[PDB]
């Protein structure tokens, strides 16, 4: 069948991004609930 | 119906996330927990 | 001219042990998943490309054959358990590991090899003290090497038909066994027969080999019915009037010479049936028809005979009797004649079944089943099949401890009570000894998927009281008394296992240098 | 790795992307020479002193090594117009070149399986050759001796055969059984009772 | 032993690569399944480019280095006899379930769980396929053989036969009749022989009762058929193992003649023995001779003489279908032929088949016989070798069928029930066997998905209304178009699946999915 021929190719951008905010989510993800883990900067 | 069903499942599988978080901090098995929370649930619904 | 190290050198000391034990560390590592029957198999590829998956502790070895001197002897050591005894190999793999491991931490300390061997010795006599302490033989606490049989068989046949007359059939079952050669046991040596009429619990146990009719020629209920000094004898090809093996057609076109022929070979087999008296021969069988003149000169003579026996029956009867298969009558020697103390013919069922009783010295023996219909005595005969092989499987090894971890829990919390009264450096070894022998129930527990660290825990709180026999239960995800469950492992076993892990520790820990030359 | 001898799977996309390309090149060689117009080649041999030039597409087509498997089965598939027709290989690989070139276009602008894409040609084709059928015309004036003809060769065929008892006889025969079907000459039309 | 060149992977990576590696293995064919499947091109070392979408085919001819890849096509190679038909399906279905484990092992499951829950949902699968089957054969004979010949047409028509496939699917029927009793339902596949050349059409396909034996009877001059003789007792064959020639020395033989005692001598020798071979061949009564070895020149000219048709290196096998077809027995030799032990045929002639020249000898009887050999011809090879494969389907489908009365309908809907089954199923089960559930049913989703995907449907939607269709409304036999049709709902399309058929396909596939999970430590040495 025939679909829409997606030239560009903005997934690669749209992955990038999605990757660093999961990073940065599982980052804070440890702190959660009274036994969090503490974390040092 | 359509793609709506399959997100739909994807968000209440991520919904998930909590929970999971919160025995993974405690010290407690993830599955053990979700597990438990889920048969307990058929009779309750939020005080477990 | 000639150099084997090619100008290679390489250290010695406790750097050489540490590789080894790293070494050690690695095969068991690559063994791990096999230990225990819940264990996952390993996928070896030869350099012939042929794949073989296997769980098989010996196989694995084998295929692998690690070249490091320390795992080549841990494999010289396993193979020489698996020829010696063939159970534990990767028990012992894995002990060894443990012990090498539990070595690198006292290495790394400066405590000297010697010490740790020492050490391992001290604890393997106290493990194999406690061992034998722990090791079930019992007559007063209702259990025996009969008695546990019968147990045993009660067990196996648990939620069966025949269950709740199990009081009955577990005797049979284990006279079975032990109606024979107790030191060679043989599941084809105990034959059940089924024999329609009669309540389940009215089945016989025959010391010789039983089996159902076989003669429907003239004579029949004409011959004795009952032997006190019987001599069974297998006649191969006789028994007939004409000549049935090496024969030929004659054709004759004249009466006379004919009837004269027929009767010269009637005469011989006259001939041939006298000497077959002359021979002793009480009791005559044989795997092919038997004439009517046979029968009728034996009915005569006070002589029974029975045509048509099966061969796996004659051989049965044949070595329950402790005769032999004799080719022709002439030849018939007294060597060959067995004898029981009474051989009848049982009527039960409307139909007469030979049997031969009262044979201590039989190899062989029969069961006579007895039901109100086939289907009955056919699950009756399951029953008792899967009764038979258990008790022979706990008598093979009478001397048992109890399985699933519970001996390792045992002789561990045994070491560690002698750790409080062995003041001294050999505590260290001794506790390192106990806390190695805790792999066994760790690993099983791992493979099994259980969660091993509350398992562990519980089982060692639950061992401090109560009885000895605690254990790790892998049908559901518990701990138990493996005892009463009726699961346990040969002590012989188990001792030989530990000894040839610590004798494996002690060889790969009492190297300080390895040369290697070319070639 | 997987299978070998230097036959191996390629990737998906790399795969795809030589079973077009790669097929599509197939006529590079030979679509100049289309046409009585057409463009000569020269294909030289490894010593060099065997080269030639020809504008003829079959013998281009077979001189030439072909690598790529794509190349390989769009060449062996062609071959069918030599021995159905013996001209026009140069037409019939240009052609498949073009489709080949239209449907990866298609791919590109749809990344989904070609069998709508195999159905689409299908259709297309089907009505070009009905197409093609209407546009036709016909040169068989003078169907009298056409007829006689047929006779001619009916005869020429029938002897030194058991039906040469009465030769003029089974030629009419057969030039009757063929003239008045008016349509498809196969032998699937015309029954033969023998008794 | 041979630690140089040794790769192990244990504890880290050992999961990961395996289910990578079966995921990679599982694509090579996942886009050829169902009829519409694309195809691949499979080369041989010499160069001959071969193209079909038969996923058995493909993977048997991949050889590779990975174990886990090494072992999944060594249990499809196994698993070909057992269905045939089902091999891409099962490898798919393995894949997807091998797919699901990753995710629970990532989550803590142990793989022991994770196989043993896949069983339980195996287990559930097959009880409600049971559930949700129908019986044809139950319902009317005349609906059971049109199902017969429409599943064998169905097999057919994805090759170039389809363009008269009826004929061959008739043949299929024929076969399994005269060979398969109802008293096991069992065709014996050895008894059906397959035999083939390149030349004539699909037209010529023919079903034969017996034997070939296309050989050229030896001398030149022999005949080369064997006729009934005008109503005679058919044909009567001599079944012998001995040559038809006396012992002669292994070592030096060279028994040349140098005067006239030695020529009386040999002659003498040989002579009787030939005339006490012809003389015991005679005796028999027999008009064919069929020996296992060759015959000597003075035993052709003998034959030759009395007009004996003789008949050369016959194997055991063939032997063996000789005395079935013809209700004979074998004779180890000459001396021991007689009457009572000789076959007989209605009769030995040549059968051309198109424009074929050869005219292969063929014995023929014309009535219903425990062993038949199907004839497959062909403008190619390519069409020969796609004609044997579909008729081996169709045998085996048709096998299936008469096997067990139960039946289920292709297309993904018996995919579908069981995922729907197993979903609703999860949620009744506590612990790790919810997961194991609700994996299956995924793994079980993947096929219409793919099945969708090969017919340039959407997967997503297709799934989800074949899965609304067959809940919100009924349970019915509702799946993708895997062919050109009308609408959904193969129930009134006729596109069925044997029920044994599929509850092979998924034991093998949970078997399958059990053995590559259960392997956690792979050891491969160096090559020479």
């Amino acid at each position: 069948n025939a679909t829409f021929k997606n030239k560009e190719k903005p997934q690669e951008v749209r992955k990038a991004n999605i990757i660093a905010a999961r990073s940065v989510a599982d980052a804070i993800r440890t702190s959660l609930g009274p036994k969090g883990m503490d974390k040092m900067i | 119906e359509g793609v709506q069903a399959f997100i739909w499942q994807e968000f209440a599988s991520a919904l998930e996330v909590i929970p999971t978080t919160l025995a993974e901090n405690a010290g407690l098995n993830s599955i053990k927990v979700v597990t438990e929370l889920r048969s307990k649930h058929e009779n309750g619904e939020l005080n477990d | 001219i000639v150099v084997l190290k090619e100008g290679t050198d390489a250290s010695q000391g406790k750097g050489q042990i540490i590789s080894n034990i790293n070494a050690c560390v690695a095969v068991q590592e690559a063994l791990k998943p096999t230990l225990g029957p819940l264990g996952s198999d390993i996928l070896i590829v030869t350099s012939n490309q042929k794949t073989t998956i296997s769980n098989d502790g010996a196989t694995i070895l084998k295929l692998l054959d690690v070249v490091h001197p320390a795992a080549k002897t841990l494999v010289d050591i396993s193979r020489a358990q698996d020829a010696e005894v063939g159970d534990g190999t990767t028990s012992v793999t894995i002990l060894a590991g443990e012990l090498m491991k539990e070595a690198k931490p006292f290495l790394e300390e400066g405590i000297s090899s010697h010490l740790i061997m020492k050490g391992y010795r001290k604890a393997v006599s106290l493990a194999v003290e406690k061992i034998n302490e722990l090791a079930v033989d019992i007559t007063s606490e209702k259990s025996s090497g009969r008695e546990l049989l019968e147990r045993c068989a009660r067990t196996a046949m648990s939620s069966k038909l025949i269950h709740n007359n199990a009081d009955f059939f577990v005797k049979m079952c284990v006279d079975a066994v032990l109606s024979l050669d107790r030191n060679d046991l043989d599941d084809k040596l105990i034959g059940i027969k089924k024999i329609p009429g009669g309540a389940m619990e009215e089945s016989l146990f025959i010391n010789g080999v039983a089996f159902k009719k076989t003669f429907s020629y003239a004579g029949f209920e004409q011959q004795p019915k009952k032997f006190n000094n019987p001599k069974i004898l297998s006649l191969n090809v006789e028994l007939e009037l004409k000549a049935e093996k090496d024969n030929a057609e004659v054709r004759v076109e004249h009466v006379e010479d004919y009837q004269a022929i027929v009767d010269a070979e009637w005469q011989l087999i006259f001939e041939k049936l006298r000497q077959v008296e002359e021979t002793g021969a009480n009791i005559v069988l044989s795997k092919l028809p038997i004439g009517d003149l046979a029968t009728q000169f034996f009915a005569d003579r006070n002589i029974f005979c029975a045509g048509r026996v099966s061969a796996d029956d004659m051989n049965r009867v044949i070595q329950a009797v402790g005769g032999s298969i004799q080719s022709t009558t002439s030849d018939i020697k007294p060597e060959h004649l067995g004898t029981c103390a009474l051989f009848e013919e049982m009527q039960i069922g409307s139909e007469r079944y030979n049997l031969f009783q009262g044979c201590p010295q039989a190899k062989t023996c029969t069961l006579l089943l007895r039901g109100g219909a086939e289907q009955v005595i056919a699950e009756v005969e399951r029953s008792l099949h899967d009764a038979i092989m258990i008790v022979k499987r706990a008598l093979q090894n009478k001397l048992i401890v109890a399985g699933g971890g519970a001996t390792e829990m045992e002789v561990s919390k045994c070491l560690r009570d002698y750790s409080k009264t062995i003041a001294g450096k050999q505590q260290m070894i001794i506790n390192a000894f106990a806390k190695a022998l805790e792999v066994i129930p760790r690993q099983l527990c791992e493979n099994a998927g259980f969660d091993a660290i509350e398992i562990l825990n519980k089982l060692r709180l639950a061992h401090s009281k109560g009885e000895k026999w605690y254990g790790v239960v892998f049908e559901t995800e518990n701990i138990g008394d493996n005892f009463a469950k009726f699961v346990w492992e040969p002590a012989l076993v188990k001792i030989n296992a530990l000894n040839s892990a610590t004798e494996a520790t002690n060889l790969i820990l009492s190297v300080d240098e390895t040369i290697t030359n070319k070639g | 790795q997987i299978f070998g001898d230097q036959v191996t799977e390629e990737r998906a996309e790399n795969a795809r992307l030589s079973a077009f390309v790669g097929a599509i090149a197939v006529g590079d060689l030979v679509k100049s020479t289309l046409g009585p117009k057409g463009m000569d080649k020269l294909l030289q041999s490894a010593s060099s002193n065997t080269c030639m030039v020809t504008n003829d597409g079959a013998t281009i087509l077979k001189s030439i090594p072909l690598d790529n498997p794509a190349a390989k089965v769009l060449v062996n598939i062609s071959k069918v117009q030599d021995d159905e027709v013996g001209d026009g290989t140069t037409s019939v690989t240009v052609l498949s070149a073009e489709l080949l070139r239209e449907a990866e276009k298609l791919i590109d602008q749809s990344k989904i399986h070609p069998q709508t894409i195999i159905e689409g040609y299908r259709l297309a084709s089907a009505a070009a050759l009905d197409a093609l059928t209407k546009a036709a015309v016909d040169n068989s004036h003078d169907k009298t001796m056409f007829r006689e003809d047929l006779i001619h060769i009916a005869k020429t065929t029938l002897s030194s055969k058991i039906l040469s008892q009465d030769k003029d006889h089974f030629a009419e025969l057969a030039t009757n059984a063929i003239l008045r079907l008016k349509g498809s000459t196969n032998l699937e039309h015309i029954q033969i009772i023998k008794i | 032993k041979d630690q140089g060149n040794k790769k192990r992977q244990h504890g880290l990576e050992a999961k990961k690569s395996h289910i990578l590696a079966a995921r990679s293995v599982a694509s090579i064919i996942k886009t050829s399944l169902g009829p519409r499947g694309l195809d691949k091109i499979l080369i041989s070392p010499d160069g001959e480019i071969t193209i079909t979408n038969d996923g058995a085919t493909i993977l048997s001819q991949m050889e590779l280095d990975n174990e886990i890849a090494k072992l999944l096509v060594q249990l499809s190679k196994s698993q070909d006899d057992e269905i045939g038909d089902g091999t891409t399906g099962v490898v798919v279905l393995a894949s997807a379930l091998l797919d699901q484990a990753l995710e629970l092992i990532q989550k803590g499951i142990h793989p022991i769980k994770i196989a043993n829950g896949f069983d339980e949902a195996a287990k559930l699968a097959i009880s409600k396929l049971e559930e949700t089957c129908d019986d044809i054969s139950a319902s009317n004979d005349e609906l059971f053989r049109d199902f017969l010949l429409r599943a064998a047409k169905t097999s057919l028509g994805s090759k170039i036969v389809s363009k008269d496939h009826d004929r061959f699917a008739e043949m299929a029927v024929e076969a399994v009749i005269n060979v398969m009793d109802k008293d096991r339902k069992d065709v014996d596949f050895d008894l059906i022989k397959m035999q083939g050349r390149v030349g004539g059409s699909i037209s010529d396909s023919k079903l034969i009762n017996g034997v070939i034996l296309d050989k050229d009877f030896s001398h030149p001059q022999m005949p080369k058929c064997v006729l009934p003789k005008e109503g005679s007792d058919g044909v009567k064959l001599a079944i012998l193992t001995c040559p038809f020639e006396p012992p002669k020395p292994k070592t030096k033989h060279k028994l040349d003649i140098s005067s006239v005692e030695e020529y009386q001598k040999l002659q003498t020798y040989e002579q009787d023995k030939f005339k006490e071979m012809i003389d015991d061949v005679k005796k028999a009564g027999a008009d064919v001779v069929i020996c296992q070895w060759g015959f000597d020149d003075e035993a052709n000219h003998l034959l030759l003489q009395n007009d004996l048709p003789a008949v050369r290196w016959v194997g055991g096998q063939e032997l063996e279908h000789i005395a079935i077809s013809t209700n004979g027995r074998i004779v180890p030799r000459f001396q021991d032929l007689s009457k009572d032990k000789l076959g007989t045929c209605s009769r030995i002639y040549e059968q051309e088949f198109g424009t074929t020249k050869d005219r292969m000898l063929i014995i023929e009887q014309s009535k219903e016989t425990k062993t038949v050999t199907c004839f497959v011809r062909g403008s190619n090879k390519m069409i020969v070798d796609e004609a044997e494969r579909a008729l081996h389907d169709s045998l085996c489908v048709v096998r299936n069928l008469v096997k067990d009365s139960r039946v289920v309908y292709g297309g993904g809907a018996a995919e579908v029930t069981m995922s729907l089954a197993v979903s609703e199923e999860a949620d009744k089960q506590r612990g790790i066997d919810q997961y194991a559930f609700r994996g299956f049913a995924q793994a079980l989703d993947t096929i219409p998905m793919t099945l969708a995907e090969n017919s340039g449907l959407d997967p997503i939607g297709t799934l989800s209304t074949l899965k609304s269709k067959q809940l919100k409304e009924k349970i019915s036999n509702i799946g993708v178009d895997c062919l050109g049709y009308g609408s959904n709902d193969m129930k009134e399309l006729f596109v069925v699946d044997p029920f044994i058929g599929k509850k092979q396909q998924i034991l093998l596939a949970t078997q399958l999915c059990r053995m590559i999970l259960k392997i956690d430590n792979v050891i491969i040495s160096g090559k020479d």
